[PDB]
């Protein structure tokens, strides 16, 4: 949905999130999981750069180490078998940036997720809510095929 | 608990919790009491008045006192 | 303690003061609490002897005396013995602070406080 | 090393201690408004000629400095200049607030967030301002504090 | 109170300069040009029935959202009549205003004070140098858009055995606490 | 690993916890100053006086310079002082002699205990020990020998140990060029030794410092290296006594006393010292030890890694480094 | 040649060991109080107005209060402002001895300055008693007090206003009619009535010259238009006609504290309305709306009407005015501090021309040039 | 003494020139007053100064010249009283997140 928020913190971590107006997606209401995932921001937190050692262990390393080896089994191996996937969230310049480094990579099989294998995503009024929020406000018959909202 | 050895680190003497768990609850006649903290007013914390229909002892919220119903 | 006199001059001063003086009190650290009303001065007529004539230190007044030494109460400390408070509390302690550095107050992240906490407010995944 | 000898440097030392405690020559630094309170220290009531305490107003003679005020960058050069004029054997005590930590302009552009970043001061006095009780309670801790001083037992045994 | 020589200066007073007046028990306000504000204050402190001959102060006030940001403001006294007048003008960072030390030769330092402050220089100062903040302090402390805590702090280096500028790595940030009512307009 | 968590300079962290053996000395200040500046924690344990590691509580943020009281012969103390450390640099060492102290236990001993330590404290991850240039078996001195073994047996006992080898340094603080201005301006000329045609590398002691500092920032790539560290150019003696003179803007004097009488006029203090038990005045310039260090040139070799290896180039030795004799002028 | 004299800074142009010109550089205690009393809520800036002008210290309370109450427009009980007037001469009293035994020992009397030490004692011991501590004592609010009077002060403050007639009779005595006092002091550092109005001096050194102007009889911002005390003015402004002065002052002064004792009213200390005075703690841990209002009290602060005003009080040193420009919100939007130290200071210039050093110090020592309130 | 605005871009550049005149005159003092005469190049002091100046041109306000010229007279009294290959983003990414 993108419902507008304001974060709420004090110092170094987030203390509280709240709704905020935005009549076009979210008119004051927020959802119970977009109110309280502020928790999750201070638990099983990566905040170093590890590689997985011949003993199976995670030994914590250098940001240049860490790219000098990725770079390195990259070259390693044939171009036609590099896959790269966008996770649940990423923003448009991450993923930009991912499709642009594997396609110069050799690679075309970068996807998102939550993609099948054959989506016709050459249509924005295909793969969108044409009808919009406010819409939704205007309308009168409701068809709602494979989703539970 | 984990809230007073995070406040507390001399794991020796009796915290807060433990004397105020310790002291027993108040036995009141009424349905309705006024906590005020000590025995004079202006030297304890704001009114506070606590409902006992409940069966359980009821936490003053203020001087936490668990205040009981007689009957 | 008379002998510290010739070489201390403030105990002398003391002793010279508790002619006429009537003893008021003594604290359970051994601190003799005098009293000299009359023809004093307003200043001077509440003072106490320390009992460690070597090494006394202004902070060795219990809270029980303190009000009454500077002249806050006319309770003495006596009464506010009594009156101390039950179910909690601590013993006086002077103010030592370099008598070591197991005697001294450290903060929690210190790394002389003999258990040292960090400060991060996230918990990294730890594999 | 001996037991002999021991006791003859302990009697020494304490001798060294003793004159220096007893004949400790502060020179004030008497910025903003602590200097006002330590002026009423050097009063008739709090009087501290009586320990030894006279305040020399050259720093080349002086013992102990004690910063009494705010530091403000304007300043601080100045104390740190004449800081270094005084002779080997010296302390420094930072009366109030503003020497301390900043005090009530901690947050503030052209104040020294305590005296402690510009000399090694020895004894912090709390207080805004601290009373003159309290003031000759710090100078009484300074000679406390140099009254367990091994020098010469330090120099022995090197 | 004693609103007699402020009304006798606006019957008197030439109408050119008078952008706007106020009639105010805080305080009688004239607000003017800053081309205008030294013949304006020639003329109150020699006029024999308006005698303005001491100046209080002299101060400034930041308005980011303004074209004009500075407000530089004059507190005077009249003594002989015993009431104050208060005359004002804007100002922008560049624009250079006249200066009144010939008229009040207490001005001089309240002047440059309000240049340290802010940046509002002066015409006809004998002198503009910084007054209260450091020696080569390079911002105005006074503007809104300054943080609270300056750019740059100050600390002993043992190597150079001087006491060093450094940019600010103050710990215990400040906190501002937003008070304000919903309610209050 | 080292977790850095603030933009620099004071009140940051830079992970790192340094324990600097022997940081009350003239080395000791600036790279005490210079880790203190880092943001990094510095342990700064002090023999005797209380007073000592005084200035070095005010290069650093609140909390981050702790001194601790040791007793260097106290193995139970020096693991206490090493509880906490994360990284250990080694500084001990004084240019003379004492009837408790020679040469052997104040360097190769010291250096060997704090090696086994650092060895046991599984948690150390960097120990940078600081000797001379001229530290060498071979060595004429007695103190540059004592050195070089204790060098040798910390890569021994801790091969991940990094060891410098700066020159003469001076500075502010130095044992040369302050006694060599002190003599000049007390007798009006300079005792020479062996007409002062030896040549040295002196070294400028922020340099040294800065070296070490590199050396600790180092991504791994010297953990078992020894760095030789010295100045741009060769001085002579002579030169180098020429140039003090310059700087105080005196005319310069000079005796050239011959080895053999400088080795007898010092060599009675040693005797004493080992009869007597009051201490004697310590050996600001006729000192046995350093005339055995000046037998011999004390230079940089070419062959081990210097400061171009390390990546910081030198400070040329007139004007940055000898803006301090000034006050020595008139 | 330049002598330079290094918080009181002062570079000395001099041809013959006579003072050519003098200018001071002040900005060594200069600490952001502007910026700071910005940054921060009216009652939490109360305590900046402490600290300026620390000899005089509830001076500058005084005049803050009288600030925020005319942006506010709130009464101040009769009972709160007598006690106002009544600690405001303490202050005045306590600002004069020091500045009079400073000057004394600056040009070499020792002796005075113990002894009105001990009255200065007494004084902050009366400070100490009526609030929380002895100096910077928080004890003026907008509205007016933070608490009542404690009993036995009224009788305390009479003992101590005879002893204190006797002790300035005494001071007097040793320093008034001294051939050595009188050669330091008279014909050193005159000022004319138009070269006092040009520099914008206050106080005593506005009224040394004789211009006959006081800011209690002019504008009379307390029950000071019913203490019928007088006012004296200085014959030709000079060092000795200033000490005269301020002689005169403590007198009067004590005779306004002998007055205000005598007809203090028995009512309340603090404005009425709770909107802009804090509850009681009875009432606070009583009363519902109570608690509500002193929360929002310690939490926000009273929002004062958007308008700006120039307020001025006599301090000691002379005219303390506060500029004051709000925005409608609970800090204040500008504060320009104008001490009475500022100009003095300035008039430094004029003033120890053609002079020696000797004068020049004898001349600031006059001018009492407190630097915390001339590097607010 | 402070003058009024320049009102033409004539008298702008005179006055830039009075300044740059008065630096390069009071260039000698701050060779005693710093003693850096090692490294120092007069002549490349000159030439610093003249390349801030040229940096300086983008400025066309006579007003903004004149401020910078106050400014740069008041640096100038400051100075005589004696107050003091992995591409670019690479070496920002390895020191911290925020650059
Ligand atoms: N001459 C020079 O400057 C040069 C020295 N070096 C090498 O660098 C090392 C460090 O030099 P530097 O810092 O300048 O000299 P210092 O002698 O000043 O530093 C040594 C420090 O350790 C302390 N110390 C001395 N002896 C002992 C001991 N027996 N036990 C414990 N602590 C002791 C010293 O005094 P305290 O006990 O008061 O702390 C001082 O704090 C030298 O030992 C040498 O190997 C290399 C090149 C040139
Ligand atoms: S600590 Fe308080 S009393 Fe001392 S100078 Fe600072 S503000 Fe004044
Ligand atoms: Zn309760």
């Amino acid at each position: 949905v993108g419902s507008n928020i304001r974060i709420d913190s004090r110092g170094p971590e987030v203390m509280r999130i709240v709704p905020r107006l935005n009549e076009d997606i979210n008119e004051e209401w927020i959802s119970d999981k977009t109110r309280f995932c502020y928790d999750g921001l201070k638990r099983q937190r990566l905040n170093d750069p590890m590689i997985r050692g011949p003993d199976g262990r995670f030994k914590a390393v250098n940001w240049r180490d860490a790219l000098s080896v990725i770079a390195d089994i990259a070259h390693q191996v044939k171009p036609e078998e590099i896959v790269g996937v966008a996770g649940k969230l990423s923003d448009a310049e991450s993923m930009i940036a991912l499709k642009d480094f594997l396609n110069r990579m050799g690679s075309n099989d970068v996807w998102g997720e939550g993609i099948g294998v054959n989506t016709n995503a050459d249509f924005r009024s295909g793969y969108i809510m044409n009808t919009s929020i406010a819409g939704l406000e205007k309308a009168d018959v409701f068809l709602l095929v494979g989703t539970q909202p | 608990s984990n809230h007073t050895a995070k406040w507390m680190q001399d794991t020796s003497k009796k915290s807060p919790m433990e004397l105020i768990n310790e002291v027993p609850p108040i036995k009141v006649e009424g349905r309705i009491v006024a906590c005020e903290g000590d025995t004079n007013p202006a030297l304890g914390h704001p009114i506070e008045f606590i409902c006992l229909d409940l069966p359980e002892p009821a936490v003053c919220k203020y001087c936490g006192l668990r205040y009981v119903q007689d009957h | 303690g008379y002998l510290r006199c010739l070489p201390d001059g403030n105990l002398l001063q003391t002793k010279i003061h508790n002619i006429g003086a009537t003893l008021v009190g003594v604290d359970k650290f051994g601190n003799k609490y005098y009293e000299k009303l009359g023809d004093t001065q307003y200043g001077r007529h509440r003072w106490v002897e320390y009992a460690e004539k070597s090494r006394y230190n202004a902070s060795q007044v219990p809270p029980e005396w303190h009000g009454w030494l500077h002249f806050i109460t006319d309770h003495t400390g006596d009464e506010l013995l009594l009156l101390k408070p039950k179910r909690y509390g601590v013993e006086h302690k002077e103010n030592l602070s370099g008598e070591g550095e197991q005697y001294i107050y450290h903060s929690k992240g210190h790394a002389l406080n003999p258990g040292q906490r960090d400060w991060t407010r996230y918990q990294p995944w730890e594999s | 090393v001996s037991k002999a000898a021991e006791f003859v440097i302990s009697k020494v030392d304490d001798l060294m201690n003793w004159a220096r405690r007893g004949s400790i020559w502060p020179m004030t630094f008497g910025l903003a408004c602590c200097a006002v309170e330590m002026m009423h220290t050097g009063a008739a009531r709090y009087d501290l000629d009586r320990f030894g305490i006279i305040f020399r107003p050259s720093p080349r003679q002086s013992d102990c400095m004690i910063v009494a005020g705010t530091l403000t960058n304007k300043m601080a050069p100045a104390l740190r200049k004449v800081y270094d004029q005084m002779p080997e054997p010296r302390w420094v005590i930072s009366m109030g607030s503003c020497a301390n930590g900043g005090g009530y302009y901690h947050y503030s552009y052209s104040v020294v967030r305590g005296c402690d970043r510009i000399v090694p001061v020895d004894i912090y006095v709390p207080g805004c301002p601290p009373t003159a009780e309290a003031l000759l309670y710090g100078l009484l801790q300074l000679q406390k504090k140099i009254n367990r001083r091994k020098d010469f037992l330090h120099w022995w045994t090197k | 109170d004693n609103q007699f020589i402020f009304k006798y200066s606006w019957e008197t007073l030439p109408k050119k300069w008078v952008k706007k007046m106020e009639r105010s028990e805080h305080g009688n306000r004239f607000d003017t040009k800053t081309d205008y504000l030294f013949q304006l204050l020639c003329f109150l402190k020699l006029h024999t029935y308006t005698r303005v001959q001491v100046l209080i102060d002299i101060c400034g006030v930041d308005y980011p959202s303004r074209k004009r940001r500075f407000e530089v403001v004059y507190n005077l006294l009249s003594t002989r009549y015993n009431s104050r007048i208060r005359v004002q003008t804007s100002a922008d960072e560049v624009t250079r205003i006249s200066s009144v030390v010939s008229l009040f030769p207490s001005a001089g330092w309240w002047e440059r004070e309000v240049w340290d402050m802010f940046g509002v220089s002066f015409i006809n100062h004998p002198d503009l140098r910084r007054i209260l903040t450091d020696y080569g302090f390079e911002g105005h402390p006074l503007r809104k858009d300054f943080p609270l805590s300056g750019y740059v702090e100050v600390r002993y280096d043992d190597p150079e055995k001087r006491v060093v500028s450094e940019p600010i790595e103050m710990t215990q940030e400040f906190r501002y606490f937003d008070f304000a009512s919903p309610w209050e307009q | 690993h080292l977790v850095r968590k603030g933009t620099g300079g004071r009140s940051s962290v830079s992970g790192i916890i340094a324990t600097v053996f022997g940081a009350t000395g003239f080395l000791g200040r600036y790279v005490v100053q210079q880790l203190a500046k880092m943001g990094s924690q510095v342990l700064v344990p002090f023999r005797g006086s209380e007073d000592c590691p005084r200035h070095l509580k005010l290069m650093g943020d609140l909390g981050q310079i702790v001194p601790m009281k040791y007793n260097p012969r106290d193995e139970s103390s020096v693991k206490a002082v090493m509880a906490k450390a994360n990284v250990v640099i080694n500084l001990i060492g004084r240019d003379y002699e004492t009837r408790n102290y020679s040469f052997e236990e104040v360097h190769y001993h010291m250096a060997e205990n704090l090696a086994k330590i650092s060895r046991e404290h599984g948690g150390i991850l960097r120990f940078i020990q600081v000797s001379c240039l001229g530290a060498s078996p071979s060595s004429p001195s007695r103190m540059l020998r004592a050195k070089a073994a204790a060098e040798e047996v910390v890569l021994r006992e801790l091969p991940e140990a990094t060891i410098l080898k700066p020159a003469v340094m001076i500075g502010t603080e130095d044992r040369i060029l302050n006694p060599w201005a002190h003599f000049a301006k007390k007798y009006g000329f300079i005792p020479l030794f062996g007409n002062g045609s030896t040549k040295i590398q002196p070294v400028y002691v922020v340099d040294v410092a800065a070296a070490l500092t590199t050396v600790l920032k180092d991504d791994g790539t010297s953990m078992g290296k020894t760095y030789e560290l010295g100045g741009p150019e060769i001085f002579t003696v002579h030169d180098l006594a020429e140039l003090m003179y310059e700087t105080i803007r005196e005319w310069p004097r000079y005796v050239k006393v011959p080895f053999p009488i400088a080795k007898a006029l010092a060599t009675p203090r040693e005797i004493l010292l080992n009869k007597v038990p009051f201490p004697l005045p310590t050996p600001e310039i006729l000192n046995l030890d350093k005339i055995q260090a000046l037998t011999t040139d004390t230079i940089v070799s070419e062959n081990a890694l210097t400061f171009n290896d390390l990546g910081i180039i030198p400070h040329k030795l007139k004007g940055y480094p000898v803006e301090f004799l000034i006050s020595y002028r008139k | 040649f330049t002598l330079n004299f290094g918080s009181l800074r002062l570079v000395l142009e001099m041809n013959g060991e006579v003072v050519e010109r003098a200018e001071p550089h002040i900005g060594l205690l200069h600490r952001g109080t502007e910026k700071l009393i910005e940054y921060k809520t009216y009652l939490q800036a109360l305590p900046y107005f402490d600290r300026l002008d620390y000899v005089s210290t509830m001076a500058q309370e005084h005049a803050y209060s009288l600030a925020v109450e005319r942006l506010l427009n709130c009464e101040v009980p009769l009972r709160a402002q007598y006690i106002r007037v009544l600690f405001c001469e303490i202050t005045r009293i306590l600002n004069h001895l020091l500045a009079l035994t400073t000057h004394a020992m600056d040009v070499g009397a020792s002796t005075p300055f113990l002894w009105a030490f001990e009255e200065r004692e007494k004084l902050l011991e009366f400070y100490e008693r009526v609030s929380g501590a002895r100096m910077h004592a928080s004890f003026i609010r907008p509205g007016g007090v933070a608490q009542d009077l404690p009993l036995g002060l009224c009788r305390d403050i009479d003992s101590f206003t005879q002893q204190f007639a006797s002790r300035i009779d005494e001071l007097e005595e040793m320093l008034t009619g001294n051939r050595i006092w009188k050669q330091r002091l008279v014909d050193i550092g005159t000022v004319t009535a138009q070269q006092a109005k040009d520099w914008g001096f206050s106080g005593v050194m506005l009224r040394g010259p004789g211009v006959c102007w006081d800011l209690r009889r002019a504008a009379p911002y307390d029950v000071y238009d019913q203490l019928d005390f007088d006012v004296p003015v200085g014959t030709r402004g000079d060092c000795y006609d200033r000490y005269c002065i301020r002689i005169e002052e403590m007198r009067q002064s004590m005779r306004i504290i002998w007055q205000c004792l005598n007809k203090i009213p028995s009512g309340m200390i603090k404005a009425d309305d709770r909107k802009l005075c804090p509850p009681s703690r009875c009432r606070m841990k009583l009363s519902m709306e109570s608690s509500i209002h002193h929360f929002e009290l310690y939490t926000e602060g009273f929002s004062v009407p958007a308008s700006s005003t120039y307020t001025a009080v006599e301090a000691p040193k002379g005219e303390f005015g506060v500029f004051l420009v709000s925005n409608g919100s609970n800090r204040p939007y500008r504060c320009k501090i104008r001490a009475p130290g500022f100009a003095h200071l300035q008039g430094l210039d004029f003033m120890s021309k053609h002079h020696m050093l000797a004068d020049v110090v004898t001349i600031i020592g006059t001018q009492d040039i407190v630097f915390g309130e001339v590097d607010r | 003494k402070v003058l009024p605005n320049s009102a033409s871009v004539e008298e702008a550049r005179q006055r830039v020139f009075d300044f740059f005149r008065a630096t390069c005159r009071s260039l000698p003092s701050v060779m005693e007053i710093y003693n850096l005469y090692d490294v120092t190049s007069v002549a490349q002091l000159r030439s610093t100064v003249a390349s801030e100046i040229r940096k300086n041109i983008g400025v066309s306000d006579p007003k903004v010249i004149d401020m910078l010229l106050f400014k740069g007279m008041e640096e100038l009294m400051n100075v005589v009283n004696h107050s003091k290959a992995i591409s670019p983003f690479l070496k920002n990414f390895y020191s911290s997140n925020y650059f």
